[PDB]
């Protein structure tokens, strides 16, 4: 039986976070949430509608009733932030199985605004050399995790050959990317300039480099 | 008819059973008073269990006709799922 | 020379008491009416026996102790006591001695010198709702089974054990250097 | 405690077959059964199968039914799941917990968890990366591109260099290889004194790099 | 009060039933459908309903074991007597070779005589069961600091046991086990059926397990039962048989060290409720009569184990029983007993002597009252000790029949209380007596595997006490079919069976054991007519004489001292110890008995101690004479005689 289950919420720090879980009487069911942690496997927090183990803080709690379950944490802490899960068990009408909904991401409110530090390199002698012409953006040590990477030629904007990567979490607690924007040693001496334009928080980064 | 479950046994003149097909799947009881009759909605699942324990709590002093019924409450009782309600629409009738 | 004896009997017995037919079914059995017995738990909390503390001091008797690892040296109590008994038992031993829980690293080195029946008591304990410590600080890795602050150790003891009953009477694993 | 190994994880082409173990420890193994969940990036928890330890009863989930087999072995308290007929969707990590019970009318959550193994499908084969300097306080780097599978990692200077360098993740490419790259911030005006030079190692394929890289 | 009328459609037919109150309420006066009304909820909608469901453990599936149970009741013998256990009076019955059959109506009365609550309103229980108040009957106790306590209830018609565990923090975890015939379980609340909760079924008997899952989750971190294999057991075994599987079980569990500090493990939890099955398989088995009436062989059987399991138990945990115990039958047994001399049992066929055995047991409870018991069990064994072969391991037969009887001895044992020395002493020394060397041998091996060999031996109540590990493991089996190290266990096991500080080893019966003044340095004791001698290791004994016996430079002293009729002296004599005049004038044949009431005894100059024997007829004297104990081409080996004269004489040869 398919769970319903919200994206992802953020929430300001010190309050009762509050993630909900949809479904057919579901209240009739006994529902288990999970918090997993990037790298690390999922960890059962509250199982049969509100029993916690050992090892899990206080501060957790939830419930469950009628078309509605829901988990709590009290007076939530940076880290809290964790990926849910709601699960039940399907007796699958003679093919029992375990269900899993959508999940939803939980963060917490805290860290300033950042802006990305960019760069950007025109192709190198040797890979001219070699018949290509590869424009290399590097974005670092931004936050949210969340940029939008434009590759512009002279005056129109590039989408053939581009190729960008997700922003994922750094060690200094920030998020960094890179963008790629494929192109032969022709297409380079073609035009003027090209540049790597990054919007971030309504902001724009550009840099420009050129076969000069 | 069928209703939503949302009183002493003294106060009921009257009990209503009904099969599982006439409220897909929802085991529902009719009590009334004795004139002048007010109607209430029970859970007949409850209804059902409370009175087959009656019987054989006093199997030792039952009659034919009483053995009959005990048999045919346990009969229904049996014939009555559980599991199906947690497709059903619990307020279908609310 | 020598004289003909007796088989060997059995001393004789007074008869019976008469049976008392005139006892009713009531006096047999008093109270028809009867309740199934229950227990109350005695409960309370453990907290740390400030007493007692890690010793400060540098001290060991080199015929005295069990085993030794690094710049420490390792005791087993011979005298069997309580979880709680072995806080106070080490103190009032040896000199600067504590009792002591085992680490990831030390763990395995004690438990080598362990056979497969005796059972040692360990310094390590709940703090909060976890945070199992030891008179050293740092964190613990503990097999929660039972709701119970005691712990111990044995031959096929990856980790201090959590215990059902710390009234049982076993070896103290204490240290000194 | 309770614990569970896994191991197994390699890179599978389509058609392929994969499996996958996992070793059980500190507590009886037969007490318990085994489930098994798939997880993809980016996605969530998709329930596999699970499997009775002690009577080897199982249920699988209907999408796998006919290429997955789940079995254990019992006396080294180690169970075994293997899939068939790979396809690249499903790059995925799996994971095994203890289950308690299951059955056709009620079962259990999950209370622990294995670390899991990374499985990757891909009909690409082994390429080493070729490699390019990112000529230049300034910022220097290296490129090295169109390889499979990954890891690869890049050091400088032998690890020498080490505060100031940073490595940026490799993306895939529309092509199915990867690229990855690494910078490096220093004084501008050592780059007239100071050597820089990457030490490229991909295993897959023996390959070492050693790359100078000049304004 | 008020006639209610029902309607029910009934496959599309409106039928319907009256239902009268106070016209059934008058006829069973007990039952208030009131109350039940009150349990029974019926406002209660469909989300709390569910609730409940959701909340209630899920048992996977059922064993489906079939199986067939035995005949434990024998049909009544044509010329048995019909006795009335309510009816019990000084006439009727007299005689053990009569016949009788108790009936089970007044029977099952008195055992279930009390009343109360079978199932309570508690966490675990009112979201399953209505509330049932009932004659009942229960075995219960509590460990580690009562922390931990378990409820073995049950009734003539099913059983149900509680185990509930306490956590430091005031959680607790509770599971019930529900064993009975299907057709006769009690009523379960709102919508549920046992088919969902029911772990073995047979034709007539299933096993329900009853809990919540988050209880029954934490159980099974330590408990978990093999139900198939207890189950079966539990219906395929006769009450006897099944009773003494039971004692076996509790019996070396304890003695091993075991309840001494309990173990919350599935092995001791097992055994718990195997306890309290064994209680409602007799009483079960009373029900299950039609009302007929019972052989009273069969239960004297039946409440002979559970007797003793009642009497073990009280000692191991410290678990009480409340109920299955009749008067009447009690009053019978009683009686049956007034009619026979005790001096003379041991002259009775075997098969009598046992019935004899189990009816004294029985007739004086706790024998709190009638030590004269420790008399007849003196007269079986003695006559026992003259049909037993010498030295030889009893037999499966003798062995039964003494452990029978030992269980009166135990009981006075019990008490510091000099009643019967004599006697008790006599017990004593001939179960001392057959301990012999292939006895040991025979126990441990018994104790490794688990058989009745390990379960019951004479020597448990000896008056030797120079065993030690070493000697017990010279004296153990030598085959390659035994585990070595369970062996070595088995004799730690022994050891611990005799420890001195075991209740049963005080021996403050016997007046002579003042004048030890060191019974860690006791090594056997021989209590004969008008002296007890004491073997001991050290020199000082408040005795009326002292005696060395030779030995090699490295061993231990050997001291003999006789106490003249109990007396004890002021201590030791003071000099040297005396020595043995030797007898080499003397014929292995005999007139007569000259050595009956005499003690002979045998020892190694290096290992000590060896054999012991006592002559209590002329057979006795005839089969040692001429046997070739008297191994004079061992010049390591003496023997030993020690008269009721207070002396000792060495033999140094026969002709
Ligand atoms: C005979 O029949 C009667 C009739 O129903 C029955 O009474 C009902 O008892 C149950 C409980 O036994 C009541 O259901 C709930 O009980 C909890 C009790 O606290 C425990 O559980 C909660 C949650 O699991 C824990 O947090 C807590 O620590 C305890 O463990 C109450 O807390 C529930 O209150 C809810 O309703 C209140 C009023 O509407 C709200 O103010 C409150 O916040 C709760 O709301 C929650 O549930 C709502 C349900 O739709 C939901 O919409 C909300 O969003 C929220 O989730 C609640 O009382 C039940 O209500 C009782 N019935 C009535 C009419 O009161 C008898 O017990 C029964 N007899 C027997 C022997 O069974
Ligand atoms: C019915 O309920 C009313 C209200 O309390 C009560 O007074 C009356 O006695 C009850 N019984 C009957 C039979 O009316
Ligand atoms: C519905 O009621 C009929 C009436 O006898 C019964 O036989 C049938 O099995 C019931 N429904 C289900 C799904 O069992
Ligand atoms: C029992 O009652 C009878 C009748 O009164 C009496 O003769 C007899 O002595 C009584 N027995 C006892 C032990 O009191
Ligand atoms: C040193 O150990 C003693 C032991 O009782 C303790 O009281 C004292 O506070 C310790 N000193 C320090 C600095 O911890
Ligand atoms: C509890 O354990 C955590 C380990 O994750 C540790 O960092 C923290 O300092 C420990 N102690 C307390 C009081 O939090
Ligand atoms: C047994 O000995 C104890 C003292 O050791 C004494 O209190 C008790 O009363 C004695 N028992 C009897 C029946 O005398
Ligand atoms: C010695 O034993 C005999 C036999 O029992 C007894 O009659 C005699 O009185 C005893 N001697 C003394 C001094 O009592
Ligand atoms: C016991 O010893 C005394 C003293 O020598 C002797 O007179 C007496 O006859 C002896 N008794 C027996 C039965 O030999």
């Amino acid at each position: 039986y398919e769970l319903t289950q919200p994206p992802s919420v953020s929430v300001a720090p010190g309050q009762r976070a509050t993630i909900t879980c949809g479904g057919h009487n579901i209240g009739a069911k006994n529902v288990h949430w999970y918090q997993q942690k990037p790298g690390q496997a999922p960890v059962l927090v509250i199982q049969y509608d509100s029993d916690r183990p050992s090892g899990i803080p206080e501060r957790f709690s939830g419930s469950n009733s009628g078309s509605t379950a829901t988990l709590t944490i009290s007076r939530v802490e940076a880290g809290d932030e964790a990926d849910y899960y709601c699960q039940v068990w399907d007796s699958g009408r003679g093919h029992p199985l375990y269900v899993f909904g959508g999940g939803t991401k939980v963060t917490v409110l805290g860290q300033p605004k950042a802006n990305p530090t960019v760069t950007l390199f025109p192709p190198s002698s040797e890979e001219l050399q070699a018949n290509k012409a590869t424009l290399v953006c590097l974005i670092s040590d931004f936050y949210p995790g969340a940029v939008t990477v434009a590759w512009k030629a002279d005056s129109s904007p590039v989408k053939a050959g581009v190729e960008t990567t997700t922003p994922s979490k750094q060690s200094n607690n920030k998020y960094a990317a890179s963008s790629y924007l494929s192109l032969t040693p022709e297409q380079w001496k073609s035009h003027r300039s090209y540049s790597c334009q990054v919007t971030h928080e309504g902001s724009t980064v550009e840099k420009t480099v050129a076969p000069t | 008819p069928c209703c939503h479950v949302t009183l002493a046994l003294e106060n009921i003149s009257d009990i209503y059973l009904v099969s599982n097909q006439t409220c897909d799947g929802f085991s529902l009881a009719s009590l009334n008073s004795p004139q002048l009759v007010i109607s209430r909605c029970a859970n007949g699942l409850n209804v059902v269990s409370f009175f087959i324990s009656i019987l054989k709590r006093s199997s030792s002093a039952l009659t034919g006709h009483l053995r009959e019924l005990l048999t045919t409450l346990e009969t229904l009782y049996g014939s009555f799922s559980v599991e199906d309600l947690f497709g059903a629409n619990l307020n279908r009738y609310a | 020379t020598w004289v003909p004896k007796p088989n060997v009997e059995v001393w004789p017995v007074d008869p019976p008491p008469p049976v008392n037919f005139n006892k009713t079914a009531e006096q047999e059995y008093g109270d028809k009416e009867v309740k199934l017995p229950h227990w109350t738990p005695t409960l309370h909390t453990f907290q740390v026996p400030q007493n007692y503390t890690k010793a400060n001091c540098t001290y060991c008797n080199t015929r005295e102790y069990t085993f030794s690892y690094k710049g420490c040296c390792f005791y087993f109590t011979k005298k069997k006591h309580t979880w709680n008994g072995c806080f106070q038992a080490c103190a009032e031993l040896y000199p600067c001695t504590y009792f002591y829980g085992p680490t990831p690293d030390i763990l395995p080195v004690v438990t080598r010198n362990l056979n497969a029946i005796e059972s040692l008591w360990v310094g390590v304990y709940r703090v909060g709702e976890g945070n199992w410590t030891s008179l050293d600080g740092g964190t613990f890795k503990v097999y929660q089974i039972f709701g119970s602050h005691c712990t111990y150790v044995s031959k096929f003891s990856t980790v201090p054990v959590s215990h059902h009953e710390c009234s049982f009477l076993k070896p103290c694993l204490c240290v000194s250097q | 405690q309770v614990q569970l190994v896994q191991s197994g994880a390699d890179v599978k082409k389509p058609g392929a077959s994969v499996k996958v173990s996992c070793k059980a420890s500190g507590y009886t193994f037969i007490h318990f059964g085994i489930s098994w969940v798939r997880q993809a990036p980016g996605q969530g928890l998709e329930w596999m199968g699970w499997i009775d330890t002690n009577n080897g009863n199982t249920n699988y989930a209907q999408s796998l039914q006919g290429r997955v087999t789940m079995t254990t072995d019992t006396s080294t308290g180690t169970a075994y799941m293997e899939l068939r007929s790979l396809s690249t969707d499903d790059t995925a990590v799996y994971f095994c917990a203890r289950a308690l019970e299951m059955g056709h009318r009620s079962g259990f959550p999950f209370d622990y968890w294995g670390q899991g193994v990374l499985v990757t499908v891909s009909p690409a084969s082994t390429k080493g990366p070729s490699v390019f300097p990112l000529a230049p306080t300034a910022a220097l780097g290296c490129l090295v591109k169109d390889y499979f599978p990954e890891p690869v990692t890049v050091s400088w200077n032998s690890g020498a260099l080490t505060s100031g360098v940073h490595t940026f993740p490799a993306v895939l490419q529309s092509s199915g290889l990867y690229s990855l790259s690494s910078v490096v911030t220093v004084p501008s005006s050592s780059l007239g004194t100071q050597t820089y030079i990457c030490n490229v190692n991909h295993k897959p394929s023996n390959t070492k790099v050693d790359k100078r890289v000049e304004p | 009060l008020s006639e209610v009328k029902l309607h029910l459609d009934i496959e599309g037919h409106a039928s319907h039933y009256t239902i009268p109150w106070t016209e059934l309420m008058a006829k069973v006066p007990g039952l208030s459908p009131e109350a039940l009304w009150r349990e029974a909820n019926v406002t209660e909608d469909l989300a709390s309903m569910l609730n409940r469901y959701k909340l209630i453990y899920k048992t996977s599936g059922t064993l489906g074991i079939a199986l067939a149970e035995p005949v434990d009741i024998p049909a009544v013998s044509e010329g048995s007597m019909q006795v009335d256990a309510s009816k019990v009076h000084p006439g009727v019955i007299s005689g053990l070779n009569s016949p009788a059959c108790m009936l089970s109506a007044p029977l099952e009365k008195q055992l279930f005589y009390y009343i109360g609550t079978m199932l309570p309103n508690t966490r675990p229980h009112s979201y399953v069961f209505y509330q049932l108040r009932c004659h009942l009957s229960y075995v219960a106790l509590s460990i580690n600091g009562d922390k931990f306590q378990y409820t073995g209830a049950m009734t003539s018609k099913f059983l149900m046991g509680t185990y509930k565990r306490v956590t430091e923090k005031g959680d607790e975890h509770v599971l019930s086990l529900v064993f009975g015939k299907t057709k006769d379980l009690p009523d379960l609340r709102g919508p549920f059926s046992y088919p969902s909760l029911t772990s073995a079924q047979s034709g007539d008997y299933s096993l329900v397990i009853v809990t919540t899952f988050v209880h029954y989750a934490n159980f099974h971190n330590y408990f978990v039962p093999n139900l198939k294999d207890m189950f079966s057991r539990a219906v395929t075994m006769t009450a006897a048989s099944y009773a003494r599987y039971v004692l076996q079980k509790l019996v070396l569990l304890e003695m091993k060290g075991g309840c001494r500090e309990p173990e919350l493990d599935t092995e001791t939890l097992t055994t718990m409720f195997e306890v309290s099955v064994a209680f409602f398989k007799v009483g079960h088995a009373v029900g299950e009569t039609g009302n007929g009436c019972v052989d009273l062989r069969w239960l004297a059987k039946s409440f002979f184990e559970l007797t003793v399991l009642k009497d073990i138990i009280g000692i191991c945990y410290g678990a009480t029983v409340k109920g299955m115990q009749s008067y009447g039958l009690e009053r019978l047994a009683a009686m049956l007993m007034a009619t026979v001399k005790m001096e003379e049992l041991g002259h009775l066929t075997t098969e009598k002597q046992e019935y004899a055995l189990r009816l004294a047991t029985v007739g004086y409870p706790k024998a709190g009252v009638y030590s004269g018991l420790i008399g007849g069990a003196t007269s079986v064994l003695l006559s026992a000790y003259n049909r037993h072969p010498l030295f030889q391991p009893l037999h499966t037969v003798m062995r039964e029949t003494l452990f029978i009887g030992s269980h009166v001895v135990l009981r006075e044992l019990r008490l510091n209380v000099t009643t019967q020395g004599p006697n008790l002493a006599l017990y004593q020394l001939l179960s001392t007596a057959l301990c012999s060397a292939l006895e040991i041998g025979e126990v441990l091996r018994g104790l490794a595997l688990g058989t009745e060999s390990g379960l019951f031996s004479p020597c448990y109540l000896s008056l030797r006490f120079d065993l030690t590990r070493d000697k017990l493991l010279s004296m153990a089996p030598q085959e390659a079919t035994l585990d070595q190290a369970a062996v070595s266990y088995a004799v730690d096991g022994f050891l611990g069976r005799l420890s001195l500080e075991r209740e049963d080893r005080d021996a403050w019966h016997l007046p002579a054991y003042k004048c030890v003044d060191r019974l860690d340095k006791v090594l056997m004791i021989i209590p004969l007519i008008n002296v007890t001698f004491i073997i001991s290791s050290d020199r000082e004994v408040r005795g009326s004489a002292l005696y060395e016996a030779s030995t090699t430079y490295l061993s231990s002293s050997l001291f003999l001292s006789p106490v003249i009729m109990n007396k004890c002296s002021q201590g030791a004599v003071a000099g040297e110890p005396r020595q043995i005049p030797k007898i080499q004038n003397f014929t292995r044949t005999q007139k007569s008995c000259i050595f009956c009431g005499f003690a002979l005894l045998s020892y190694d100059e290096k290992e000590g101690l060896e054999t012991t024997t006592y002559i209590t007829s002329q057979e006795v004297q005839n089969s040692i004479l001429s046997s070739n104990y008297f191994d004079f081409d061992n010049l390591h080996v003496h023997y030993l005689l020690l008269t009721t004269n207070g002396t000792v004489m060495e033999i140094a040869g026969l002709y």
